[PDB]
DNA sequence: CCAGAAATTGGCACGAAAATTGCAATAAATACAA
DNA sequence: TTGTATTTATTGCAATTTTCGTGCCAATTTCTGG
């Protein structure tokens, strides 16, 4: 309730800054996680690191 | 499905509908003052599931109150004036009302 | 007892200082009430906020007062109680903030 | 032959069947765990509404702390429609005090149904009605014969007897209408008067349009599902480095070569599939929703050669959009009754006409069953009595007897 | 006369009933800065 | 005005037809080493 | 020049389930003529 989603006419639910930021380290956190799980080559895990 | 522009509000009573044309727009030259309805629209909420209340509340007051809703334009509250002028701009393929 | 329960939210905090530090992981896992696991906000089909998102209602609270998001329990009478299906709380959407 | 469905394939035809939004979440999913795949200040307003009015109004009135924590109780059970949705046992069950009795919370209840609106935590629509008819003054002309119907006898009017009802009420035409009347003049929803809320839209996945006389029908571009191979992760693939670390990178470059095919297939079916339903049901996009054709799945598998569960699974959940609306493109699939001297009548059609025909009838005598069948039975329709009932069910219609009106 | 929510309520009931008095409590702008500032990892409390 | 009939309505059934859903590891074109 | 390993291309059958229109008929609703 303090990043709250912005509604205007036409149903368009657009995001906020914070919402985006958080959106960009979740995507990044997860990817990560997957990568150490299925044991990556080091060149790409220090590039998603 | 659309919303509709229409004088048929069922919510509303019959003085605040006497300045809407049978097309739901107000006539020209109608002198108005904030809170008076300038175009009626009514926004669906239909829905299959019908409980008894449903039915009740439809064979009473009828089909065309329930399933919508009250969406008109109104004049802002501090706002008078006459209406000097009505513009209609309508999509292609769409059916045109009697004032366009 | 409604009335304690009514009485008991309006309350205000007695301090007089106001302390800085450092957060600890445990303090930060101790703020908490749940982890952010997917990036998804809105449902956009039932208009729904999504599961482990970042507006969750197993984590942050219901959207609606004393509604649990399935709609198990829906009433007052149910106030505090944790759904087993949806796992939200039956309290207030204030809650969130 | 059988194909030879590998448990690629079986993910290949599944991507057919996703709607957009969970084709997206699918997409995210095999993007999150393929490196190589990649995808090309406001606050607001509070806004109050019915629950917000009525407990503004709870706390500039004479309350006693129990009384306010009932009407707390009542408030909190209220519907958007200003109708109490729960019993009054569970209300003084959610007070949580043992030394209350339902008299109180009856009191408080008569007090809150006094609020603005008048009518509002209503029980039913009798009593919404009563309390609503309470607040006339005695002058009315015909308040007495209203009460007396909507106290007594209000299910016989529902099911429009008006004529048992002249019976029991001993009135007459004249006054009983004015009576009926006076009742639906009331307010049905006490609740509406502030209305919160905002109408849900949908995404559409296909537009058809008009372009120099004819029809053109393309994806949207807006929402179409588009991946793409991550360069930087496909370059370091054979050079000199461990030998897993070139085969981590063969294998993934294979996944997502192959993922990106199977979105592009998905697309050009569903563009074809869709081109061959608008092509197909060409009247309807002029002529409204009366001349649409009665096309089935195997009719659309033999014009694009496939076959019938393809079609099938495309057309399942994926919204159309034409200058009459939005559509869900198996809307256009539908059942056919035959017509006179030859050929087959959608059952669209006939809804539609049996819809005209029904909003055009004399109020005092509505058409039956049977008429309906008669008055289809001119333009060709072969449509039987009970066939004409489940349309005018399916249309939510009542029956002949329930539509009439006393003028 | 601001973002302290339950005052606002209680002052105007106070108006209506001849009751010039005050309640005042916290503001809300605060707590969303003790919020904010406790996003970006510091602990920062209220205490006594 | 009172039976008795005639009409109306909707639940259940039937056989055809339509629509849905589960399969799980192949065949040919192509670059390539002998 | 030729047998061989790799990479594309494959998006249909065959069960099983659902839905279809329309008939039979009991239970309500209206009509009529004595
Ligand atoms: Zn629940």
């Amino acid at each position: 309730d303090l990043r709250p989603l912005v509604p205007l006419d036409g149903g368009r639910f657009a995001t906020s800054d914070l919402n985006d930021l958080y959106r960009r380290v979740i995507n990044r956190n997860n990817r990560l996680k997957r990568l150490l799980d299925l044991a990556a080559p080091d060149i790409i895990v220090r590039n998603e690191k | 499905g659309p919303e509709e522009i229409t004088a048929d509000i069922p919510n509303v009573g019959e003085a605040a509908l006497s300045k809407l044309d049978e097309s739901g727009i107000v006539y020209i030259g109608a002198e108005v003052t904030g809170g008076d309805i300038l175009v009626g629209k009514v926004t669906p909420k239909g829905e299959t599931q019908l409980t008894p209340e449903e039915k009740l509340l439809r064979a009473i007051f009828g089909e065309k109150a329930s399933d919508v809703k009250d969406s008109s334009l109104r004049v802002p509250n501090g706002v008078s004036g006459t209406v000097i002028d009505v513009q209609v701009f309508t999509r292609d393929g769409v059916e045109k009302d009697k004032r366009a | 007892d409604l009335l304690k329960f009514l009485k008991a939210q309006t309350k205000t905090e007695e301090f007089d200082a106001i302390k800085i530090a450092l957060a600890s992981p445990d303090m930060i896992r101790s703020w908490s009430f749940g982890e952010v696991k997917k990036p998804e906000t809105i449902n956009y089909r039932t208009f729904k906020p999504e599961r482990d998102g970042l507006f969750c209602a197993r984590i942050f609270g219901p959207v609606k007062d004393y509604e649990c998001l399935c709609g198990k329990y829906k009433r007052l009478k149910h106030r505090g109680v944790i759904c087993e299906k949806c796992g939200v709380e039956v309290t207030q959407t204030k809650v969130r903030r | 032959q059988q194909l030879a469905m590998t448990p690629q394939l079986q993910q290949a035809i599944r991507l057919l069947q996703l709607s957009t939004l969970e084709l997206q979440q699918e997409l995210q999913q095999a993007l999150e765990s393929n490196p190589l795949l990649e995808q090309i200040v406001y606050q607001g307003e509070t806004t109050q509404t019915l629950q917000d009015y009525l407990m503004w109004q709870v706390e500039l009135t004479p309350f006693s702390d129990t009384d306010r924590a009932i009407a707390t109780s009542i408030v909190d059970a209220v519907d958007e429609t200003g109708y109490l949705t729960v019993p009054l046992e569970d209300i003084l069950e959610s007070i949580g005090d043992e030394e209350i009795d339902i008299d109180e919370v009856e009191a408080v209840l008569k007090r809150i149904q006094r609020f603005d609106p008048v009518g509002v935590a209503a029980k039913d629509l009798r009593d919404c009605l009563l309390i609503q008819l309470s607040q006339f003054d005695k002058t009315t002309p015909w308040l007495e014969e209203a009460r007396l119907i909507i106290s007594d006898h209000l299910d016989l009017l529902a099911n429009h007897d008006f004529r048992t009802l002249m019976r029991v009420t001993r009135l007459k035409e004249d006054v009983l209408k004015e009576a009926v009347n006076l009742i639906q003049s009331l307010d049905p929803r006490p609740g509406q008067s502030i209305q919160t809320g905002e109408p849900e839209y949908v995404i559409p996945d296909v537009l058809v349009r008009k372009h120099n006389g004819h029809w053109t029908v393309e994806l949207n571009s807006d929402s179409i599902p588009r991946l793409q191979i991550n360069q930087h992760y496909a370059s370091m693939c054979n050079n000199a480095r461990n030998d897993g670390d070139s085969q981590f990178i063969r294998s993934n470059l294979q996944d997502a070569k192959w993922l990106i095919k199977s979105l592009e297939s998905r697309n050009d079916t569903l563009l074809r599939v869709s081109r061959c339903i608008v092509e197909q049901q060409q009247a309807f996009f002029e002529q409204g929703e009366e001349y649409m054709k009665p096309m089935v799945l195997a009719d659309i598998a033999q014009a694009v050669e496939m076959h019938e569960s393809t079609i099938s699974r495309v057309t399942t959940q994926k919204y159309l959009h034409s200058p009459r609306g939005i559509f869900e493109l198996k809307y256009f699939f539908s059942s056919h009754v035959n017509t006179e001297g030859g050929g087959e009548a959608s059952s669209t059609a006939i809804r539609a006409l049996v819809k005209k025909l029904i909003a055009a009838e004399n109020p005092a005598k509505p058409l039956s069953d049977s008429k309906l069948t008669s008055l289809l039975s001119e333009q060709g329709i072969m449509v039987a009595r009970r066939t004409v009932a489940k349309y005018r069910e399916s249309l939510s219609i009542p029956p002949s007897n329930q539509r009439k009106q006393l003028v | 006369k601001s973002d302290d929510v339950n005052g606002r309520t209680k002052m105007y009931k106070n108006i209506v009933d001849g009751n010039h008095q005050m309640e005042p409590g916290m503001p809300e702008s605060f707590n969303v800065l003790l919020k904010e500032i406790r996003s970006l990892g510091i602990n920062i409390e209220l205490e006594d």
